[PDB]
């Protein structure tokens, strides 16, 4: 009913069980003396098992005895796991006592079927203004955001993570996938700071862990959103969940990583030969069903600055939207910092987000670009062609630009905590109006730090 | 009988071992000769090992035994000043190392929830980092760029300047031929840097082994410091030695390999040493010293070294180093044979720490630089058509070409907080406009050897204080106007 | 006891003893009835070892029988080897009767420790115009030089043999590593011809011989070199020693060559996975201590012209002067063909050279620099729109270029013009006079293939 290790070489350790009793796959077996974990990946015959190991290695030896639990990696979901940390086995690392629940799922399971995918497309509100009409997001679907090379991400993480609370609590999910330790502490402290930390279940996979946890942390983050989402309350209907997750493209890695490990033939680049179906199965848990939804917010990094390689060209099929990040405009001082142009998203159908929407963010964009073109001619001679032409649209797209500042409610230093989550209605009525030319006249230095046209306009009578 | 067992194979450096039925992973094995080893294979019928001595006097059926233990070093504040190998065994010939702890080489790193966020500076010396890339303590940052461009310059002015910081300081050296290790050893000593620095050294001629060992070795001694309430910053001079070194052993070993023929293990080879830097509690160093230490935290800062081919930043290894560490100091060749000296790039140098590791008063100056820069930037194409420009344009180069001509540095002459915060502030009201492209750097010597020479009082409350005030900016001024005129350069 | 032969593929031989009697790793063994000798390199257990063949295996046969020595590969060293030349065995081969000497050094040996280390601090002229300018070497140091086929390394070679080795007052040692035989006796018979032939001795293994002679070449000629440096006369000091090494690439080469017989895995582009650590094995015992100094100049071979290969680029850290020649130089007719913005030495420093020397160094690189940014804009577009201090620097640069050739001593039979001799003196007159604008009159062809400045002038008037 037991067996014993034979052969340890690195993180892959080999045990051998009795003919009759073999574990199946994905089985999680303990060792008997240490605290260590191994979950079974293979059968090789003559009850030989090949395994990895949970955890660090260092300290075994060949003859050590191992019992199975016949059963794959369960961690605890519910109410009980908001505000608290875990690891990729469910432990807490926060030094606050045992998590108290008695509810165990399996992390692997099988995607919803195809009669379960929810009967209708629907969008999100988030709050701010530019990623609500440039980049609308879908509910349920999935967000690339890219861009950035050393601004304020995990701020913006935390401030979507109060505007969808304020919109909607939605029990939102964070799982750092290799993520940098004092960066994980610093979203930790300051989502304590602000009182959000009573809904929001965190998980942390550090980078100098094996990559086994690199990869099984996503598995136990999408479970406990799982679990969130089918919870019904007395209508009967689910929540609507959010998950984070730090990078794809680590999980990628992680993924090769543990591919060339085990012995497999590498792929055009290097990869391993399973990259879209490891990616496929893990995306197609994160979905809309009848009951409730999941939506997905992940970094994307992409290699060497080429869209030619896999790694971004398999999760481009899977993005619903892209979102980019300039930081010029974060040295220039529009906080959010979020380039129009780059930035796109496939769900500006005019027959879903509406007609006038798709018109007036066509419009919009169609200025900027004349606003952009109209610096080089500037430079090279100035303004003596340009007169009673070009003029109008540097005035209309300086307004334009400097619409898209927003302050945010989680950040205290340069704001005290404004609401400013104005609906879809509110922006695009505004953009509309500026526009046709009744705030052309309006100076376009009090569009700066505003959330509506009734505030912009009481600047504007102010100065 | 289960710790017993013959030698089988002999070839390379690597020895297989048959028996040893009780042996662990990375476990130390001692043989006939005073030589030891380390498993790092145990298979189904014997152990491959790697000698961590000189493998050429081992032969079949001779004996080893296992001794339950694991590699250690000796720690304390007994090694500064001082060269040792690999395995702290002295070199320099100045007698045996009284150290009164040992500590095991592999360790884990300390949780999240016992971290602190990183707020203190750290100086370089260097104007065009300090002001552009700061670095703060606990952090971790990389020094990239092609050979012969200057990376262990810029890290050994780094440890030169720490003088009167008070925090220690780590040299590992893996893979170097000892001359340029006793040439740097020489220069550290001429400038009285060595009397808190610590030399670890694992030469070309060394084994694989001691090579692959040296960087962890070298930071158990620098976590000696900061699990006690003090700072320390330790420096890798090159990681792609290591990773050869690795590579090499494991294709001895017959592992499969990957990408350019390494293994599968290299990113967590420099993943799981590189998350060792940080900063600590003042819980956790309180807990660790049992009361001892009350009101203090520590923390450890990284330098490590990578060496590009032909400016390829595409390759398999440097790729993860970028990936794991948080800014990046790039070297160009280019930059480096036009003159320009240090060679950064500021174009695509980052510092995610940001302000948070700065002064007062260079985070209140850096702003002009910056946006200064980023303008001159902006126009690079029509630097060949001045002819065909507008006059803002060309006074907008004009600006930025008199910046870059002012980032400009000797070696071996590091500068205080109060030099570089002077030479910004004239640069940024227009006082270094009236003079040529030339003579800048003559200009620059000149007016801080001057506030050096008769302004001591003002320089010493900057350099010990960081302020930054009316009166401060109305000292300097007035300093600087009495320079402009009544002096040469 | 003796064992007997069980297998042979090409170079490498495995020998089969008994239990008791195996040889270490690295004896010499003797096949009787042959003049076939056999250096093992590794144990295989169950009495076997793998060696290799110190000569062709043509004739041999599986079943004979080999003795063994008990001791590494012994050659003759003292003063008795001045004159002389032997092979990789320590055999004369000069028709000239036997060695006259009976010490004997084993040729394999660790390397000096870390204690015994000197710092060089003497600087050391050779004549010629760009070296001394630009990459001044340094007594007791080590220099590279490194180049495609048919650029000039032997050439140089033999230029700074003739302008160094000649006014020498010591000794030398010249090791012939896989080159050509006809170049080896065109160089004795030179030295012959003068009276120099006894003060130096010649080591030669070449291009035609089995691997096993190439691989260990090297080190009977630095064994020679090190016992020369490291000997002490009665009320007589040390004397200095000057090394000459012929293409230390072929010593890798041969490396390569028996890697896969002896049971590797390759690595890169099909090297040995060991070529780092036995090449700074052999290199790190090249150096000079605090009993004795040496002067060494190696020649690099770069294969496909390719910089970026693992061997020049591995051996690129182990000096403290490196030359770099170009094709595109030499193609132009322009000799030397050394490339002056890949050229480096470590005595290029203000407190070595002084202020002058090094100002003119960083002037005339800094002008190359900015020619060849230039070029680009230069050629596909026409000249007239280039601003006039840019048509000064192309000038400027087209001179400096022109006046770095120099007609050399050895290669008269190539040209049939006289060789010249520069102190270095006239050479940092001609370069600041020319930075300065002195001659911006004079036509860029005076300045090809001249000595000093007065030799231009003087070809400019007979123009
Ligand atoms: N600021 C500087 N000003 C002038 N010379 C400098 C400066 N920094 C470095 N150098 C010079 O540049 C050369 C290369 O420096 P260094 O040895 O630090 O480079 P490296 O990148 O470590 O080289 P390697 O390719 O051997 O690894 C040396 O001659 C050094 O003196
Ligand atoms: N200074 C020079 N003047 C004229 N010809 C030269 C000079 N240097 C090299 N060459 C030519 O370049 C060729 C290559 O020379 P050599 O160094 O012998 O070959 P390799 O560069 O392959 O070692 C020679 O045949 C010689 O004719
Ligand atoms: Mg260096
Ligand atoms: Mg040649």
């Amino acid at each position: 009913s037991s067996g014993r290790i034979i052969q340890i070489i690195g993180a892959v350790i080999d045990v051998e069980f009795e003919r009759t009793s073999v574990p199946k796959i994905y089985d999680a077996l303990q060792v008997d003396g240490t605290e260590t974990t191994l979950e079974v990946q293979q059968q090789l015959g003559d009850g030989v098992v090949r395994t990895i190991a949970m955890g660090s290695t260092e300290g075994l030896k060949r003859g050590l005895t191992v019992t199975s639990t016949n059963a794959p990696i369960s961690v605890p979901v519910g109410t009980a796991t908001l505000g608290r940390i875990m690891d990729v086995l469910g432990r807490p690392i926060d030094e606050a006592g045992p998590v108290a629940t008695e509810e165990r799922l399996p992390i692997h399971r099988q995607a919803p079927s195809y009669a379960e995918q929810a009967a209708s497309t629907d969008l999100l509100e988030t709050g701010i203004k530019v990623i609500d009409l440039l980049c609308p997001f879908a509910k349920g679907g999935k967000v690339g955001l890219f861009g950035g090379a050393g601004v304020g991400k995990t701020v913006n993480m935390m401030e979507l993570i109060n505007n969808i609370a304020k919109a909607h609590s939605g029990l939102s999910v964070f799982a750092g996938v290799g993520e940098r330790t004092r960066e994980g502490n610093d979203f930790y402290h300051e989502m304590k700071d602000s009182n959000v930390l009573d809904k929001v279940a965190m998980v942390y996979g550090q980078m100098n862990e094996p990559p086994g946890n690199r990869l099984r942390v996503a598995l136990t983050g999408l479970t406990m959103a799982e679990y969130f989402r089918d919870e019904k309350d007395e209508n009967g209907k689910g929540r609507d969940v959010l998950l984070f997750v730090d990078n794809i493209y680590r999980y990628t890695l992680a993924g090769t990583e543990v591919s060339a490990l085990l012995g497999r033939m590498p792929s055009a680049v290097g990869y391993q030969p399973t990259l879209a179906e490891e990616m496929g199965v893990l995306q197609e848990r994160i979905t809309s069903t009848k009951s409730g939804s999941i939506t997905s917010i992940q970094a994307v990094y992409v290699p060497a600055d080429d869209l030619t390689d896999p790694s971004p060209a398999t999760t481009f099929a899977h993005l619903d939207a892209t979102v980019v990040l300039s930081r010029d405009i974060a040295s220039s001082g529009i906080y959010p910092a979020i380039d129009p142009l780059d930035s796109t998203s496939r769900q500006l159908d005019p027959l879903v987000v509406g007609q006038e929407h798709y018109e007036i963010a066509r419009a919009v964009q169609n200025v900027l670009q004349r606003y952009k073109e109209l610096k080089d001619i500037i430079a090279i001679l100035g303004m003596d062609e340009l007169a009673e032409e070009d003029k109008l649209v540097v005035y209309r797209a300086r307004k334009i630009q400097r619409f898209f500042s927003q302050p945010f409610h989680v950040a205290e230093v340069f704001t005290g905590a404004p609401g400013k989550l104005v609906p879809l209605k509110e922006t695009i009525r505004g953009f509309k109006g500026l526009l046709a030319g009744e705030y052309d006249h309006i100076p376009e230095q009090a569009f700066y730090m505003v959330g509506g046209i009734d505030e912009v306009i009481a600047k504007a009578e102010k100065l | 009988a289960k710790n017993e067992g013959t030698i089988v194979m002999v070839s390379d450096g690597i020895v297989r071992i048959h028996g040893l039925a009780d042996a662990m992973y990375g476990e130390m094995i001692e043989f006939d000769g005073g030589l030891f080893g380390m498993a790092l294979n145990l298979e189904q019928d014997s152990v491959g090992a790697v000698v961590l001595g000189n493998y050429l006097s081992l032969q079949e059926g001779q004996k080893a035994r296992c001794t339950g233990r694991v590699l250690e070093v000796p720690v304390g504040p007994e090694l500064l000043g001082r060269v040792v190998d690999a395995l702290g065994n002295p070199i320099d010939g100045k007698g045996p190392i009284d150290a009164k702890l040992t500590d095991a080489v592999e360790k884990v790193a300390p949780g999240v929830i016992w971290r602190q966020s990183v707020d203190q500076p750290v100086q370089t010396g260097y104007k065009s980092v300090d002001t552009m890339i700061p670095v703060g303590r606990g952090q971790r940052e990389l020094i990239i760029g092609d050979r012969q461009t200057g990376k262990t310059a810029m890290a050994i002015d780094a440890i030169i300047a720490q003088k009167n910081s008070g925090i220690k300081c780590v040299y590992v050296a893996i893979g170097q031929k000892q001359s340029t290790i006793a040439n740097v050893v020489r220069k550290l000593e001429e400038t009285g840097a060595m009397a808190y620095t610590t030399v670890v050294a694992a030469a070309a001629a060394d084994p694989a082994a001691m090579q692959y060992l040296a960087p962890y070795s070298g930071c158990t001694m620098g976590e000696y410091f900061r699990d006690r309430g003090e700072d320390a910053l330790i420096i890798y001079d090159d990681l792609s030695k290591q990773a050869v070194a690795y590579r090499q052993i494991s294709l001895l070993l017959r592992r499969p390999p990957g990408r350019e023929a390494y293994p599968g293990d290299v990113f967590y080879l420099h993943s799981r040493l590189l998350e060792r830097a940080s900063r600590v509690s003042a819980e956790y160093v309180e807990k660790f010293t049992n009361g001892a230490v009350t009101g203090k935290t520590g923390s450890l800062t990284a330098l490590p070294i990578i060496e590009t081919q032909a400016g390829d930043v595409s390759a398999f290894v440097p790729t993860n180093v970028i990936s794991i560490t948080d800014g990046q100091i790039f070297l160009e060749t280019s930059l480096f044979n036009a003159g320009i000296r240090p060679a950064v790039n500021a174009g695509i140098s980052v510092s995610r720490v940001g302000g948070s590791a700065q002064t007062k008063i260079i985070k209140k100056l850096s702003g002009g630089i910056r946006t200064a820069l980023a303008q001159y930037r902006e126009l690079a194409a029509f630097a060949q058509f001045a002819s065909d420009l507008d006059e803002a344009t060309r006074k907008q180069l004009e600006h930025g070409q008199r910046v870059t001509e002012l980032m400009k540095q000797k070696q071996y002459a590091p500068y205080s907080i109060a030099d570089q915060a002077v030479s910004v502030y004239a640069s940024n009201e227009g006082y270094m406009a009236d003079v040529e492209v030339k003579k800048i750097v003559d200009f620059d010597a000149a007016l801080i050897a001057y506030f050096r020479s008769e302004y001591a009082p003002l320089m010493k409350q900057i350099d010990e204080t960081g302020d930054y005030n009316k009166d401060i900016e109305a000292a300097i001024k007035a300093g600087i106007e009495s320079f402009k005129a009544t002096q040469t350069y």
